[PDB]
């Protein structure tokens, strides 16, 4: 049995993307310090421990699953789209996610807020005419107070509906105070929607929408994600494990149940 | 960096239509609103109206019937359009950026433009009539006699008063123009020693570029 | 919508601690009003100073502070410096409508008081021939830059035909100004004595003729 690793993860021959201090999801949403991972691509994406977010406090229900769907796709290719928001202020941002001289937010998300006196009943629609699936990511904002809810969205309680021809997610914000994070007691909740060809993404809301800026091109799940603090070395090796590289010469390995590439069977 | 510039007419006749442009740079119009503030000569500031980032606008109740703000998000231009102009409208026109803080929730006018002056006059370019000013009442108080020169009714600004073609410089005091009737009157006074006037000639020179006229007028006792 | 009111002018000296104030006809100035304090410097080049009542804008020196003091909003320069001389405008938000104040002129006494040199000029024969008479009173070299000009005819007080230029800084930084009294030759003949009364720092210095 193969029962030992070099200790490092060899840079060759699989395109191994080290996230350094960004996890996938942070690099996905576009946390200011993962701006480097934009449009990046990989066979295997290793998430380190250092990893810390540092933008608007958010939570992703169905995290481990949205994470895996992206990880497999292996590309982070984002495609901007001409969304037309008429009636609200776009490009909103915050001090808990500074960028440049001040207030910032996730590069791949667009915070809409009221335009002066009002927040209209948004209802955009965006058809997928292409020959590939589209992975739209959006979110809902949950202010912690009826004051915040109304300063930003006017309406006393908002609602977000993101429908396609076969689905229908209607999440309604939930005002209340969550624990302080980077000075905030507020939160945003990340949702997703895959749109099949000849389908139409439809966003209708009248509050709290944290709109999509476009879509992520999705290829076929040949790639994979892995958490490991293993050093990366310049070397050729086929079987990668959280513990490092192990040779695929023996038929059974007992090093780890998680591996990448032509690997010995786990025992 | 943020930056706002106003480009407008400069001079428009009463009953015509005023159209100023505020060309913003370094921020998007869909991210911020732009405000219009005017400052008539020797008055306070007046808020004209505002165009929000959503396109909707909010105008000053009073002037609302005549104002009209718009904008071309793609060109980065905010447009202030005024109709049925009347003289009162002469004032400096300013566009300033509307700011909102998302964490403390307050409005504010952070970036002010440079401004652009707009005079609403129905006057044709007319040269200034220049009358010389001498003391008249010789009290013989002290060695400093003071002469003056009235530059009545010209248009538009500016005029260039000079005494003795520049020879006299010491205390030439040339005050700002005013708006009597519909033209600009102004004056300038040079002070000299009694042992200089009427002894020597002190001449007043008034060049008014706009109407290529240049009158000199010797000030007699 | 309402009427924001504030001090016409305030005169401090370096070091002193001045406090401009901003009142509301409609009532007390709350946080709801987002009191904005714009600073107008020479030749109308405005600059934001404080937003939302007390949020100090970046460039603004530590010495400027926004606050509510009772039912009115206020700005406090702590240790005013000559470079603080400016017109300080107050703006108050009232439901998607801004309302500015009259502005306060802040003088920061940086030099010795200087008394104006008044000069009344009688109408020129020339100007009279065309049947019009314009009295020119030139007030100059005064400091600080604030005078009040009043006209008098035969001892009685004038209330028409007078126009006074706002004061203008000089090169020596003192001030100059001017006032005109315009009457028709006929009306000019109708009286005997004419006077220009310049009031600066309590005293009044007048010049007159006949
Ligand atoms: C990502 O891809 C799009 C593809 O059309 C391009 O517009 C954008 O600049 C790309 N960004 C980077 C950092 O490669
Ligand atoms: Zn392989
Ligand atoms: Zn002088
Ligand atoms: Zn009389």
């Amino acid at each position: 049995v193969q029962s030992s690793s070099t200790g490092k993860i060899c840079n060759n021959p699989h395109r191994i993307l080290d996230g350094i201090d960004c996890t996938l999801i942070d690099a996905l949403l576009g946390d200011p310090h993962c701006d480097v991972f934009q449009n990046e691509t990989w066979d295997l994406f290793v998430e380190r421990s250092k990893a810390f977010s540092n933008c608007y406090p958010y939570d992703v229900p169905d995290y481990a699953s949205l994470r895996s769907l992206v990880a497999s796709s292996g590309t982070l290719e984002f495609i901007t789209e001409g969304f037309t928001w008429t009636g609200v202020i776009q490009n909103g941002g915050s001090n808990a996610c500074k960028r440049g001289p001040g207030s910032g937010f996730f590069s791949r998300l667009n915070w809409l807020t009221k335009s002066g006196s009002t927040y209209p009943v948004l209802n955009v629609t965006m058809p997928n005419n292409d020959n590939f699936d589209k992975l739209y990511i959006w979110g809902i904002h949950h202010p912690s107070t009826n004051q915040e809810q109304t300063s930003l969205y006017v309406q006393a309680s908002g609602r977000v509906t993101v429908s396609t021809r076969r689905s229908q997610q209607t999440i309604i914000p939930n005002i209340g105070s969550r624990p302080w994070v980077r000075g905030l007691s507020s939160r945003i909740s990340i949702y997703w929607t895959i749109v099949k060809p000849g389908d139409v993404l439809v966003i209708n809301s009248n509050g709290n929408l944290i709109a999509p800026r476009g879509y992520f091109k999705m290829r076929t799940g040949k790639s994979s994600i892995m958490r490991s603090d293993a050093p990366i070395d310049t070397c050729i090796s086929e079987c990668i494990t959280p513990n490092g590289s192990i040779p695929n010469d023996k038929p059974f390995q007992n090093v780890n149940k998680i591996t990448y590439g032509a690997c010995p069977k786990y025992v | 960096q943020v930056q706002l510039k106003e480009s407008g007419p400069g001079l428009v006749a009463p009953s015509q239509s005023l159209s100023i442009t505020c060309t913003v740079s370094g921020f998007l119009l869909i991210s911020n609103g732009v405000h219009w503030v005017r400052q008539p000569p020797g008055k306070g500031l007046e808020w004209l109206g505002v165009i929000w980032a959503g396109g909707n606008t909010n105008y000053n109740s009073a002037l609302m019937s005549r104002v009209s703000i718009s904008k071309d998000n793609s060109k980065s231009q905010v447009f202030l359009k005024m109709k049925s102009l009347q003289t009162d409208d002469t004032a400096m026109y300013y566009c300033a950026r509307d700011f909102y803080d998302y964490d403390v929730f307050y409005y504010a006018m952070d970036y002010w433009g440079q401004g652009t002056s707009v005079t609403v006059s129905s006057a044709k370019t007319t040269p200034p009539s220049v009358y010389p000013l001498a003391p008249g009442s010789a009290a013989q108080t002290n060695s400093m006699v003071t002469l003056g020169c009235l530059v009545k009714g010209y248009f538009p600004e500016p005029v260039t008063v000079t005494w003795n073609s520049g020879s006299l410089s010491s205390g030439v005091h040339t005050f700002p123009a005013v708006l009597q009737s519909d033209l600009y009157t102004l004056s300038s006074s040079v002070t000299v020693p009694s042992s200089t006037w009427p002894s020597e000639t002190v001449t007043c020179n008034v060049a008014h570029p706009a109407s290529s006229t240049k009158v000199d007028k010797k000030i007699v006792p | 919508q309402a009427v924001v009111t504030q001090e016409s002018a305030l005169t401090t000296s370096p070091g002193e601690t001045v406090t401009l104030t901003c009142r509301s006809s409609t009532g007390a100035v709350t946080t709801s009003n987002y009191a904005n304090w714009v600073q107008e410097k020479p030749d109308h080049l405005f600059t934001g100073l404080i937003g939302g009542t007390n949020n100090r804008a970046p460039g603004v020196p530590a010495r400027f502070s926004g606050s509510l003091i009772g039912d009115k909003a206020a700005l406090t320069i702590t240790g005013a410096q000559t470079e603080d001389e400016a017109i300080y405008f107050c703006a108050l938000w009232y439901s998607n409508h801004w309302v500015f104040g009259g502005g306060t002129k802040l003088t920061v006494l940086g030099q010795p008081k200087s008394s104006p040199s008044v000069t009344l000029f009688p109408p020129s024969s020339e100007e009279l021939e065309t049947n019009k008479a314009t009295l020119v009173c030139t007030i100059t070299d005064f400091y600080p830059g604030v005078v009040t000009v009043d006209w008098k005819v035969d001892g009685t007080p004038v209330t028409q035909g007078m126009e006074t230029t706002q004061p203008s800084k000089q090169s020596n930084n003192k001030y100059m100004a001017s006032s005109y009294l315009t009457l028709t030759a006929r009306a000019w003949e109708r009286h005997s004595s004419y006077s220009c009364q310049v009031t600066h720092e309590g005293h009044t210095v007048e010049k007159s003729l006949s």
